[PDB]
């Protein structure tokens, strides 16, 4: 068919149909890093997160609004 | 279009589709009577009440929007027909050899578009409730007391607006699909001029995009040369470089 | 992704055109916050919306004039809607999702 | 949407310009996420599709 | 002439083009949905 | 190095041309009209908003004295 | 069971209900049973079958009460 | 410039005419029952002039014919995908096949 | 299977049904590789356009006026339409 | 017809540069042999002064019907509607309402509604139910 | 392979994967149509109202 240049040509998306003859052992080190992560991103969204309904009392509101007045 | 090997986009070459791939045309056929708000569907329970609260505004401008609106309900419902018979019911127009290899595609393309079926016969109905509820809490959409009009778009509508947009609907359906089997010749509009010149305005879109490219964006572009000319090569330059030179 | 097939010559310049026209709505987002930031000293949620009422008529339909326009871009009413139809050069995806 | 609760990621602080405060702030009330069942469903199907 | 291609567009019209068989079953399961509906009434009743 | 463009003689021309066009210019009928509207006219359209509003907009934190709603109601019928 | 508009609700029980404010008026005490039925029922179309049903009459008698206080003040256009 | 009746040329001319009379008149008519019937009569209106052995009078029809096309041309022409004007045109291009001459920047 | 290309016999066979079909062939001198429009199968000017019509027709593309002309015989219909990207 | 866009000059005299009518690049036939077939032009071809808003890189240019045309179609368009509009607004057509508008207890809601004292009130009061 | 010349198009045979599909996605649309109409074409024409038992 065609050429694809590909001796150069190397951009981080491949290009044209591009696949390496290594991409069963490269996936499973990528799925790792997909799994790494969204673990990872689990812990620190439980960790960091907050209900904001729930912070402060109405009685304490309560006291708020009548003390800036 | 994947299915058709020429891959053309033109509905005026297809014709005749609703066998040769059936599974594709019913997707269509159940997405678009939910767009067209049939009843029981899901762009029924949310579009319609839409149509009528036009109505229930029970002010000027809600009476002119009511006509807008209930013209694009049957635009919706007409549209739709044109696309459906244009594409699946016509006498084919595209050459033989694209109708002996013409399949459905795989099942990996397959999967998403039932799903959203289903979501299209079932989603509207049981989520109605949680956001059309009468007083469910949603806060985060603030509607002042003065602006609540949902009582009566329900209870003192007419009794005859409740059904016209789908009495126009499918009823204005069947006449356009005759026309389109039966008594095509009507629409063989290049001789007529009044039908040419109308038919040429809509296809244009307005003819919106002409006016934004020959007229606003050429303009805009022109006053750049302008400035370009007349003031950055013009009169900088000479109350600057070239005019000192020459003086 | 409208101008995905970058060697094709109209989905090149359709890409521009949303680009460019929604550009145009977001210079008026950009003034609209300004205006909220004026009028407020605030863009938050709790803060801006729980002032509402207290603020004055001309001021608001400043901010939400703005809004408007921008919101006229994106999504593709009369007078900024020419690019919605150039938009289907991009491949049939893209179109479902945008 | 059913459990009347709301959540708030606040990664840290953007703008700090005397008054004006902004925060990479995350919230979903039930307006966010009345947006992401429509977005997120739909993007998926495309992506699949 | 007057048509010279009678023969050429025979098939847009006859086989599976035929009118009875380009509006065959354009609603896609009437019958069964349909059917199924007078069934609720037997089950309900 | 290998002159790795395949230069044009007309492209050089319009390059060429584009970036002299200070050497054929004239201050003809033509240019003052367009030199008065950019260097005149609008600095000074926009001058005298600046000035007559510089001053008399205090936007922060404006308040509302005035009601949005109507109270009653005066049907035609 | 409704047939005629009950009482109003008095101004410290919207606080503790946070009744929305386009509908706090005399049809708000049959909103809170249908509210509070929803939130354990998930505004599903059955799980609040009688309860919003009596709110939707409500709203009826409530709706029906502008229309007499409509004709009212019409009539008092023919006064003068 | 002059019209000589009966020159290659001048059929060629009269060639372009056809292709622009017959695939318009497809453009507008959706139906080939339709398109034959009216593809039949434009084939009949120019076959009823085939005969002329006159320049200016056929100068005339030149004119006439381009003012008939160009009233009755259609707003939105049907386009094959990969042909220019098409929805598929230069999608895809193969790139150049060339060798990369490296520089020494 | 997907569509399996378009080689010159698959063309060849499909000329032939559109000249098949097209009555207003002279008759005998079958349809050959080597027929000539004008020659053999007896066609003028208007008629040989109206068979290239059909012809882009059938192939779904669009054969400018500076080709269809040149295109005399069957033989170079099949040539034509081979050395083309669209002809499907 | 084929007519050139707006702003194109009719002359133009820069000195020794070649003189030579406008063309629209764009309107090129597309099946037609080019040395750059994208651009449609071919090597060493000399450029107009404006070139660059003549070619394929510049806004496209319809030339379907004339410029003038298109407004009165545009603007007849909207006048339409300006008058299905106005004969309403003019002659009253719109129906009245069937019910009074929506009131509310408790001072229209006054203090639910951003309100500290009774002397404001009407400022932020909803439409008062004054029929308990 | 080979194209046949000069035939008629036949009444196609797809695989029944996509045609039973298509006839029960078909069908669970009517059914539930006619399912809300029965219980609903009151409301829907306002002829009624839903507390009407
Ligand atoms: C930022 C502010 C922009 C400046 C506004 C001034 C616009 C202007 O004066 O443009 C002048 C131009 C009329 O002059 P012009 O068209 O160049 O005459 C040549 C005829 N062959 O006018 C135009 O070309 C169109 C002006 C549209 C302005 C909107
Ligand atoms: C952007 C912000 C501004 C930045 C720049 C600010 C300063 C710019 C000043 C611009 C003023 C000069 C520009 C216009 C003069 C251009 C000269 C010219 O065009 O030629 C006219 C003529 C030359 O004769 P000719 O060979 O025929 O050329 C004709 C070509 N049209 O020329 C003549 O006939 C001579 C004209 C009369 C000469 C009178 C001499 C009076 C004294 C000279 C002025 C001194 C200024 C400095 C003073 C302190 C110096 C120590
Ligand atoms: C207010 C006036 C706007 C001020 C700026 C004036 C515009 C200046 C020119 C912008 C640069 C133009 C450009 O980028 O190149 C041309 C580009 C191509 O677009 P186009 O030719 O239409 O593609 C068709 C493909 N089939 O053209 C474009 O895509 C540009 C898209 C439009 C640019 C936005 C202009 C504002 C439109 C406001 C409309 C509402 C008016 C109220
Ligand atoms: C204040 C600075 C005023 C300087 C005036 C310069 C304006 C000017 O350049 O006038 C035009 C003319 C140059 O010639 P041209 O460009 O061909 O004009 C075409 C007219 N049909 O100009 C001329 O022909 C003569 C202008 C030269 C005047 C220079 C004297 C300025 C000395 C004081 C500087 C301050
Ligand atoms: C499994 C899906 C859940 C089944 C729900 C069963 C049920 O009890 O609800 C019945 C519902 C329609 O019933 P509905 O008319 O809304 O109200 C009760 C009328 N007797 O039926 C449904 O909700 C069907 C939901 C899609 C299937
Ligand atoms: C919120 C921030 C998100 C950022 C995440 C970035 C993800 C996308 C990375 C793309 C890389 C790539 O591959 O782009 C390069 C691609 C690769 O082409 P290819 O398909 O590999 O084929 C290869 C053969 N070509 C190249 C002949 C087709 O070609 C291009 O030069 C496309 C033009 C530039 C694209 C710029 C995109 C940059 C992303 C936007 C940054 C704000
Ligand atoms: C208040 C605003 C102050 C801004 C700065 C001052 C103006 C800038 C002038 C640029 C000069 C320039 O361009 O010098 C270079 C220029 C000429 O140009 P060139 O490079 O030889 O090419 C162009 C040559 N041609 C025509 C052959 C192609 O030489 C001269 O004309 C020499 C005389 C310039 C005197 C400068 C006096 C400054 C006085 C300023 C107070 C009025
Ligand atoms: C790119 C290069 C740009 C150059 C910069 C130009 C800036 C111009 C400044 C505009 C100032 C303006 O508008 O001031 C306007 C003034 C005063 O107006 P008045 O008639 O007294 O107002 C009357 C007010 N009533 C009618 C409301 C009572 O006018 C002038 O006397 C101009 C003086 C400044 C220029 C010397
Ligand atoms: C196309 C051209 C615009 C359509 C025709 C408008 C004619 C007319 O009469 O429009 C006037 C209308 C109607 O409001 P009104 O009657 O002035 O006030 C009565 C308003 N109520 C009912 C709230 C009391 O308001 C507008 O302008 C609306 C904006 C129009 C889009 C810009």
């Amino acid at each position: 068919h065609h050429i694809h240049t590909p001796s150069y040509i190397k951009p981080p998306t491949g290009g044209w149909n591009f696949t390496p003859a290594n991409w069963k052992q490269n996936t499973v080190l990528v799925l790792v890093g997909f799994t790494a992560c969204c673990v990872g991103l689990y812990k620190l969204g439980e960790a960091g997160s907050y209900n904001p309904k729930l912070k402060y009392k109405e009685e304490e509101l309560s006291r708020w609004n009548q003390s800036a007045k | 279009i994947h299915s058709i090997i020429s891959e053309y986009q033109d509905i005026r070459m297809y014709g005749g589709f609703r066998q040769f791939i059936p599974l594709a045309y019913t997707c269509i056929f159940i997405a678009s009577l939910s767009l067209m708000a049939i009843p029981g569907l899901t762009g029924f329970y949310s579009k319609d009440i839409i149509i009528e609260s036009m109505y229930g505004e029970y002010t000027f401008s809600g009476f002119i929007i009511y006509w807008f609106a209930l013209i694009s309900a049957t635009c919706t419902s007409l549209y739709s027909i044109r696309l459906i018979y244009y594409t699946f019911l016509n006498n084919p127009n595209s050459p033989k050899y694209i109708y002996i290899n013409l399949k459905e595609n795989d099942i990996v393309l397959i999967t998403p578009m039932i799903i959203l079926t289903i979501l299209s016969i079932f989603g509207g109905y049981l989520l109605r409730d949680i956001y059309l509820g009468m007083g469910s809490p949603f806060n985060e959409l603030f509607i002042h007391p003065n602006n609540l009009s949902l009582i009566e778009t329900e209870f003192s509508l007419p009794s005859i607006l409740k059904v016209l947009p789908l009495i126009t609907g499918l009823g204005g359906g069947l006449i356009l699909l005759l026309i389109y089997e039966f008594n095509y010749s009507l629409f063989l509009v290049y001789n007529n001029k009044n039908l040419s010149k109308l038919y040429s305005f809509f296809n244009q879109k307005i003819m919106f995009d002409q006016l934004l490219n020959n007229l606003i964006l050429r303009s805009g572009l022109n006053i750049g040369w302008l400035l370009n000319v007349h003031i950055d090569r013009g009169i900088l330059q000479l109350f600057g470089p070239l005019g000192l030179w020459k003086l | 992704l409208i101008s995905f097939w970058f060697t094709r010559f109209n989905a090149v310049k359709s890409g521009l055109s949303a680009l460019l026209i929604n550009r145009f709505g977001d210079a008026l987002l950009v003034l609209g916050l300004s205006y909220l930031v004026l009028v407020t000293g605030s863009v938050n949620y709790n803060t801006v919306f729980a002032l509402g009422s207290y603020l004055d008529v001309n001021m608001i339909t400043v901010i939400l004039i703005c809004f408007l326009v921008a919101s006229m871009a994106k999504s593709a009413q009369l007078g900024l809607h020419s690019w919605l139809l150039l938009a289907m050069e991009g491949p049939t995806p893209v179109s479902s999702l945008l | 949407i059913f459990n009347e609760i709301e959540y708030t990621y606040n990664i840290m602080n953007w703008l700090n310009v005397e008054y004006l405060v902004v925060d990479w702030s995350f919230t979903i009330d039930k307006l966010s996420v009345s947006m992401l069942v429509p977005v997120v469903t739909v993007s998926f199907l495309v992506h699949l599709y | 002439a007057g048509n010279p291609w009678k023969r050429r567009d025979a098939w847009r019209s006859q086989g599976a083009f035929t009118r009875a068989n380009r509006f065959r079953g354009a609603l896609p399961g009437f019958f069964w949905g349909l059917g199924a509906f007078g069934v609720y009434c037997v089950y309900e009743k | 190095g290998p002159h790795l463009l395949r230069e044009d003689a007309s492209f050089q021309r319009y390059g060429q041309l584009r970036d002299n066009l200070a050497t054929y210019w004239k201050f003809n009928r033509k240019a003052a009209r367009n030199v008065f509207i950019f260097l005149v006219a609008v600095p000074a359209g926009l001058g005298y908003l600046a000035y007559n509003y510089e001053g008399k907009t205090p936007f922060v934190g404006k308040r509302r004295t005035e009601p949005i709603f109507e109270q009653d109601y005066v049907p035609r019928k | 069971g409704v047939s005629e508009l009950p009482e109003l609700l008095s101004h410290e029980e919207m606080k503790q209900n946070k009744i929305p404010l386009a509908y706090r008026d005399r049809c708000a005490r049959l909103l809170v049973p249908l509210n509070k039925c929803r939130k354990e029922g998930w505004y599903m179309p059955w799980n609040c079958v009688q309860e919003r049903h009596d709110y939707e009459q409500c709203q009826y008698l409530d709706f029906k009460r502008r229309v007499k206080e409509l004709e009212e003040i019409k009539k008092q256009r023919d006064a003068a | 410039k002059a019209v000589v009746p009966f020159s290659e040329a001048n059929k060629k001319y009269v060639s372009s005419l056809y292709r622009k009379s017959l695939r318009t008149a497809h453009d507008w008519i959706n139906k080939t029952e339709f398109y034959r019937v009216k593809a039949s009569e434009i084939r009949s209106r120019f076959d009823a002039n085939k005969h002329i052995n006159d320049p200016n009078e056929l100068k005339v029809i030149f004119k006439e014919t381009e003012a008939l096309l160009e009233d009755y041309a259609h707003p939105d022409p049907i386009i094959p995908p990969c042909r220019p004007g098409g929805s598929k045109f230069e999608r895809n291009i193969p790139p150049r096949v060339e060798a990369r001459i490296p520089i020494d920047v | 299977s997907s569509t399996p290309s378009l080689t010159k016999e698959i063309i060849y066979d499909r000329i032939v049904e559109i000249l098949e079909s097209y009555d207003n062939v002279k008759q005998g001198s079958t349809i050959s590789p080597a027929a000539s429009f004008s020659k053999d199968l007896g066609l003028d000017s208007l008629d040989t356009v109206e068979v290239l019509l059909e012809l882009e027709n059938e192939f779904s593309i669009l054969i400018p006026d500076n080709e269809a002309d040149e295109i005399k015989t069957v033989q170079q219909a099949v040539d034509y339409i081979a050395a083309q990207e669209d002809s499907i | 017809k084929s007519f050139l866009p707006h702003f194109i000059p009719k002359n133009y005299s820069y000195g020794d540069y070649p003189r030579l009518k406008p063309e629209n690049l764009q309107k090129r036939d597309p099946y037609l042999k080019y040395d750059d077939q994208a651009n449609k032009r071919n090597f060493n071809e000399p450029l107009h002064p404006q070139q660059d808003d003549l070619d394929m890189w510049a806004p496209d240019h319809f030339d379907f019907v004339q410029d003038s045309i298109a407004l009165k179609w545009f603007g007849t368009f909207f006048g339409v509607l300006a008058v299905f509009s106005s004969v309403i607004y003019i002659g009253g057509l719109y129906p009245e309402k069937p019910a009074n508008p929506r009131n509310y207890p408790f001072s229209g809601l006054a203090k639910d509604l951003g309100a500290s004292s009774e002397e404001d009130t009407l400022l932020y009061a909803a439409k008062i139910d004054k029929s308990i | 392979f080979k194209y046949v010349r000069g035939a008629i198009v036949p009444k196609p045979k797809v695989h029944p994967g996509y045609v039973i599909t298509s006839k029960f996605l078909g069908g669970l649309m009517w059914f539930w149509i006619f399912y809300r109409a029965k219980q609903d074409y009151p409301v829907w024409f306002g002829l009624k109202h839903p507390w009407e038992h």
